[PDB]
């Protein structure tokens, strides 16, 4: 429960708790009772959205991709990474080290698109997605062996029913997430240089189980991630620039904040 | 690259607007349109990335501000949606005097002014 | 009696003295010891010199001019070539130390100024052009200092680092920077500023050569000032000594 | 078969909802956690810190330092104004980009006190006294010294400790203000004047700054989370 | 083998958990840690500083 | 339970329990057995279905809009308020303050536009329905990035299927919500006037997730709000004129009551 | 943690209720609070005034 | 799996029931309640006051 | 530890500081209270507001040259339009209060000077 | 009527879930298990024996 | 009748389970077997060998 | 949980931990701590993903 005030009067003594020195880097922890008199009010606010937890505890969509059942493009695939997006990104990066636990939810929905094909009368679509650790044998096509998924994690939607949604661990070799990393691949300080270096999280790929109709379709897939379980440590200012890579920090240098008339302007 | 993204704030620079072929690792800028005033924080340049994609965009231009509409003598002025550039005020009397009705915030030469003058009531 | 604007610091055979001082930064709160037995993950014996690496070891001077940007040293990178320090990093594999980071700027009383002395933990930057990453020799300033720029640097075919003091070349805003431990020298009030930190990272033991922890940014606020007449020539020092330095799997030197 | 009944509200997506949901990797055993230093636990522990404060956000000042200093200077005068601004941390494009600034934009409501700590960055030599004021809403900003004055005011003088905290308290009707621009939750105007004049002497620079940094109180609070204006983009990145 | 636990209500009424996979990854977000420390960011410093006292004496 | 009738007898005493003053206002409690001989009837009657809660605790319509896939009209907005119809504002109206909590459910309904294209095979329709607090990034199109939704709230439904419904808390910055206000959005008597001053609620937008087919399809959204943990103060008289405007309480002079013959009518 | 409470029956029998969700907002209407106190708005007067007697003697 | 069985009745939206359902805003700290003069708990205690009769209603 | 150069004084909504300050003079010794009911006369309730009234109050500021004689105030008038202070005398017959006054210069270590600062009781002209 | 609400994840199949499911042969009579040398119970039981490394993979 | 036993946590919060099917093949899977006995693959020979004595002597 | 290393110093003794004769096919029962020296670590990983029902029991 936050603090209530306290309440005092006038005060003719030597004890300045208003002076002090900011050269310590301390913040000075005084209260509007020690400069005014004040009334003594019992404060029944709460700091309880205001947690890690809360704050970071909510569903983002991370990447999207469209896949067809005839063509070229017959199945999709994604690098799994959460620089993709702008808003769950800057979310994130409000700390150095993080460890949370993933609640991974997929969207999927599927289009007519045009043609000339007469009668066309289709069925209900079938979906999977799978995900392939680094190292295992990644499709090279559609009907490839890999689809078999043994020891491979997968999953099996039909359209038309709630959304495939799974829980995924802290899955780290070291022990925390890192939004920032200063070094090299190299020992020899030289190749990729940044958090790309740190980044392994493996490839996920999706497909129709099923042609389904006689005419074209494309479908797109929805990744949302919502952490849980989520620990923080040493927190770090917040992106001022506009992203735009996902492999760097690289950005275009820009103003402080926005710019006003004079400096006794009460107005933007 | 394709055609660099259309912002309502600013307006391709000349003779960038006459041109279709832009390779990677190409700058272009930007220019206010009319009224609109250059924001100093934000640059107005965009570059084609390596996927055939320009850089983010934001605003770098912001609605330039009518002169304050006065005090109408025996009148009520109605602000509804501020002094800005496209706003409209309201010229009200008060009961016992009779009263153009509105004015517009339009560019008028370098910068905006408002329409109709103040009327007499 | 005492006053409090007295200091004096004592480490391997090296010493450090204040007349005017602030307080002293301690890290996140937290003291700067070793890695305890439920905590490792190495299972060979690590090395502790605890005598010549755990002393002050003084870089270069740099001076601060009326229309100075600002400077910054990667640590793991500065003491790399200085000592025992950079002999055993050198051989070995695995570092865990902890920095305890002084930095001095001397001034008469009708000088005028204010230093931000910050200790930034994992201080990725960034490039000049946003497609390629920046080189190592301009991320890295060994037995020197990087300085910062006043103005954008130009994007192009190139591997610069963007040195833009208002974005600290992590495109962030340089106010906000206070949530890492730090501190001021105002020349009106303190001579110097010290700050001790800890062993900060997700893992217990990193390879010190290919990591940088830590980097300290000096950034002047307020430009330095005075009249004509007084000195023209401030420079500024940086002491750093290392704490509870351990080192693991003994290897043939790394050049 | 136990006969059951289905609400409405089956088979959606809310996206702030609480299930459990089974686990796609079944007994994996996670890496031991160890001691980091600084955990954080809540939001108000980084909003409690001091930020720089970019007053002079004027003209091309904003693409260098100098939007950090406030200029003062010895005049034949008495009673000027050096600044003013008004009490919106998520509105106002000075409280905008600080820390408070930052944490309160991806909210809705707000409610506590502010510190100001206002720190002199002259010579040894130079001495003066400053009156920092704050005046409630219902009447607009003041314009000289006499209205100032008759606001929370403190009075500052110039001397070894170079730091002076002004804490702005809650004198709001409502519990909680809006973070965005209303007019019915008005906060107020906060300004600082010259008490009496600098005091340089000779050969000691007459021209001085000062420095600005904001923290939220003990009793701070904020209760709506919500999608942060800046953030922005045009495709997706790589 | 349930929770009984309160609920988030106003100032100035219980609820049931059981849990029903046996990864403890898999269970319900913790949204109830209302625990808070910020002399690590906040009073960083070494020697204690009183309020009342002068900083630098 | 209501209170029960008690018997009394004949009286030819100095009580004048009929004869009072109604210039105090005080309402006079008399009961049938005061002026009149009377039974003693146990009364099993209950007042259950007349507390505040079970009279204001129904869903009502507030609102629906119309939205397509193809077009202009690409998604919808909506700004909360609960004064868009008749019928629950005038419950609601019968108190000056209100403190509830808000049961909302959402219904989606397509149809098919008249075209020319020929082969229609549609896929099933997902839409998606964002809530925007105020201050936030509206979107400005249909494919915008706001709809990301990482801290903003979103609910995803798929056609076929039961309709959405969430539960949202006691919102307000206040003590109880204002139905009525008697001032000004300035301290100087001037601009906005009205109940419109203290609305805030923020905007709700709705779209379709995909196209699914390359024919037009028109969907409607429809609001319904359901009051729960109603409490409320100072009730004040029924709105006798029609309602004219949602942001005041402007409306055209109307007569008492209805017109009838003479005053010895008994019939209308 | 469950709670039994009495149904509306006529004049002249016990329901389950467990609440699933922790935020007090969710929870079911309290359709059940008879509870009445018309002294505020009939009878707001200062002096009481008793039936049998004259109002103003 | 515990087997379970549909009734009728399911997936159905009645304006008048009573179930719970997940809110939207977690964790939401409502502001505290104040002390208001005349609360009304029952629809009656408005019906218990007088009313002025338009009995001459006829005509204009 | 303290210095005794320092002094804080606080009343209503108004803070005053100081870093280089001598004692505070409490008048004849006495500190102001509130009149007692053995020693009044005038019968009705008093208001007292406590608040508004009792603030720090700063008037305007006079340039000291080379060749200044010195100023005087008189305090009950030098208040007399000035806050609810000025309100409160203004439609009351009958007052009472206690002053306290703060008077402050400011220099460098190369000036020099000396004011008296004196509180005159009834100083008829 | 037990009035329920499904959640998302309904009606899908991930491969790696642990369920239960009707049994198809009911009241089934298998054969007893009996002794039988050499049980694995962990895979690292496998990964601790030794086995000859091709160290001379060079050409044929 | 029902079963509770501990989940599978990180180092350095109980679940429940009841069977509806009379088959004991319709169970889930038993997930949280670890014993071990290596001695079997690793060491089978006769005649027991200390680790610091020559293997033959 | 998976075995401990245990910490060990020099050694100068008749005990010959490293020398053994894989011509009986007895698999080396040595650890880290027999040919070097250690520091004490507790171990807390864990064999539950390596188990025989773990490694088939997948779709
Ligand atoms: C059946 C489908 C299974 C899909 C499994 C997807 C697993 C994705 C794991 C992502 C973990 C979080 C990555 C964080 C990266 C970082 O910040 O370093
Ligand atoms: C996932 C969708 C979420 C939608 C959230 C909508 C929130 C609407 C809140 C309305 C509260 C009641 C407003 C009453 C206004 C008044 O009477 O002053």
């Amino acid at each position: 429960r936050v603090a209530d005030t306290v309440g005092t009067g006038p005060t003719n003594s030597e004890a300045i708790p208003a002076l002090t020195a900011a050269e310590t880097g301390h913040t000075s922890q005084v209260v509007p009772g020690d400069t005014m008199q004040t009334r003594h009010v019992k404060n029944y606010h709460s700091r309880s959205e205001s947690t890690v937890e809360n704050f970071l505890c909510r569903s983002a969509c991370v990447y999207f991709t469209e896949y067809k059942n005839s063509g070229s493009k017959r199945y999709a695939e994604w690098v799994v990474t959460t620089r993709q997006a702008a808003q769950l990104r800057r979310k994130l990066e409000f700390f150095t080290y993080i460890r949370f636990d993933l609640e991974l939810t997929f969207v999927i929905t599927s289009t007519q698109q045009p043609s000339t094909t007469q009668n066309q009368d289709a069925q209900i679509l079938t979906h999977q997605i799978m995900y392939v650790p680094p190292g295992g044998p990644v499709p090279d096509k559609v009907d490839s062996y890999v689809w078999q998924t043994s020891t491979n994690p997968s999953v099996f939607w039909t359209e038309g029913n709630a959304p495939p949604r799974m829980s995924i661990p802290f899955l780290s070799i070291g022990n925390a997430y890192s939004n920032f990393y200063d070094g090299w691949s190299e020992f020899s300080r030289n190749g990729v240089y940044g958090i790309n270096t740190l980044n392994n999280m493996g490839t996920l790929y999706a497909r129709h189980v099923n042609t389904g109709s006689t005419g074209p379709i494309k479908s797109t897939i929805r990744i949302y991630f919502k952490p849980k379980h989520v620990k923080a440590w040493i927190p770090r200012p917040p992106r001022l620039c506009q992203y735009e890579k996902a492999k760097n920090v690289n950005f275009q240098p820009s103003g402080v904040t926005t710019t006003r008339q004079s400096i006794t302007t009460m107005t933007n | 690259c394709e055609v660099p993204t259309r912002l309502n704030s600013a307006s391709l620079k000349q003779p960038y607007i006459t041109q279709n072929y832009f390779p990677v690792g190409t700058v272009v800028e930007y220019e206010c349109r009319p009224g609109y005033r250059r924001e100093p924080s934000l640059s107005p340049k965009l570059t084609c990335l390596q996927n055939l994609k320009w850089s983010t965009a934001v605003e770098f231009c912001k609605k330039k501000s009518c002169p304050n509409p006065g005090e109408i003598r025996n009148g009520q002025i109605d602000v509804p949606g501020g002094i800005l550039f496209g706003a409209t005020i309201s010229f009200s009397c008060n009961t016992g005097y009779k009263l153009s009705t509105s004015s517009f915030c339009l560019i008028s030469g370098s910068s905006v002014q408002w329409s109709d003058p103040l009327p007499e009531c | 009696g005492y006053s409090d604007r007295v200091r004096s610091i004592t480490l391997g055979n090296s010493t450090i003295t204040t007349q005017e001082c602030a307080n002293v930064v301690v890290g996140y709160g937290v003291w700067p010891d070793y890695l305890k037995d439920s905590e490792a993950t190495a299972e060979d014996q690590p090395t502790q010199p605890d005598v010549a690496t755990c002393r002050f070891y003084t870089l270069d001077s740099v001076q601060w001019q009326k229309t100075s940007p600002g400077w910054w040293w990667k640590l793991p990178d500065a003491l790399s070539n200085l000592g025992l320090f950079g002999q055993n990093m050198q051989y070995h594999y695995l570092g865990r130390t902890g920095y305890t980071i002084h930095v001095q700027c001397n001034a008469s009383k009708f000088h005028q100024g204010c230093l931000l002395v910050v200790c930034v933990p994992e201080a990725e930057m960034g490039c000049a052009t946003l497609d390629n990453t920046p080189s190592s020799a301009e991320l890295l300033g060994g037995d020197a200092a990087k300085e910062f720029a006043g103005e954008p640097i130009a994007s192009g075919s190139n591997k610069l680092v963007q040195r833009v003091v208002y974005n600290a070349g992590m495109g962030i805003g340089v106010g906000n920077l206070t949530i890492f431990p730090h501190q001021w020298i105002n020349l009106r009030t303190n001579n110097s500023a010290t700050i001790v930190m800890p062993y900060t990272n997700s893992v217990p033991m990193d390879n010190m050569f290919r990591h940088n922890n830590i980097t300290l940014m000096v950034i002047p606020f307020v430009p330095l000032d005075y009249c004509p007449g007084s000195t023209t020539y401030v420079p500024i020092t940086v002491t750093i000594a290392p704490m509870c330095a351990e080192y693991n799997g003994l290897r043939l030197a790394s050049h | 078969g136990l006969p059951t009944m289905n609400t409405p509200g089956s088979c959606q997506f809310l996206t702030s909802d609480d299930f459990q949901s089974p686990s796609a990797m079944p007994q994996y055993d996670v890496t031991p956690e160890m001691k980091i230093p600084g955990e954080v636990k809540n939001l108000m522990e980084i909003a409690e810190v001091d930020s720089v404060v970019p007053v002079q956000n004027v003209g091309e000042k904003v693409n260098s330092m100098e939007a950090y200093q406030i200029p003062v200077r010895s005049n034949e005068g008495s009673g000027t104004q050096v600044f003013g601004f008004p009490l919106q941390p998520g509105y106002s494009s000075v409280f905008s980009r600080t820390l408070l600034g930052e944490i309160l934009n991806y909210y809705t409501h707000w409610s506590g006190s502010i510190k100001l700590t206002f720190m002199f960055c002259g010579s040894a030599m130079a001495t003066g006294k400053f009156l920092l004021a704050y005046s409630p809403p219902g009447a607009g900003a003041p314009t000289k010294r006499v209205d100032a004055m008759l606001g929370t005011h403190v009075v500052w003088d110039v001397g070894l400790q170079s730091s002076c905290v002004l804490c702005i308290p809650w004198i709001s009707q409502t519990h909680y203000r809006y973070v965005a621009s209303d007019e019915y939750t008005a906060g107020g105007f906060i300004t600082c004047w010259y008490q009496t004049n600098i005091v340089v002497p000779a050969d000691a620079q007459s021209s001085c700054y000062i420095m600005c940094f904001v923290s939220a109180c003990n009793d701070f609070s904020v209760r709506l989370l919500k999608d942060t204006p800046f953030i922005s983009q045009n495709s997706f990145f790589q | 083998g349930a929770q009984v636990s309160t609920q988030k209500t106003g100032a100035h009424i219980h609820y049931t958990n059981i849990n029903y996979y046996k990864d403890a990854a898999s269970n319900s977000a913790t949204r109830q840690d209302f625990a808070q420390d910020p002399g690590k960011f906040t009073e960083p410093v070494k020697d204690i500083m009183i309020k009342s006292l002068p900083a630098l004496n």
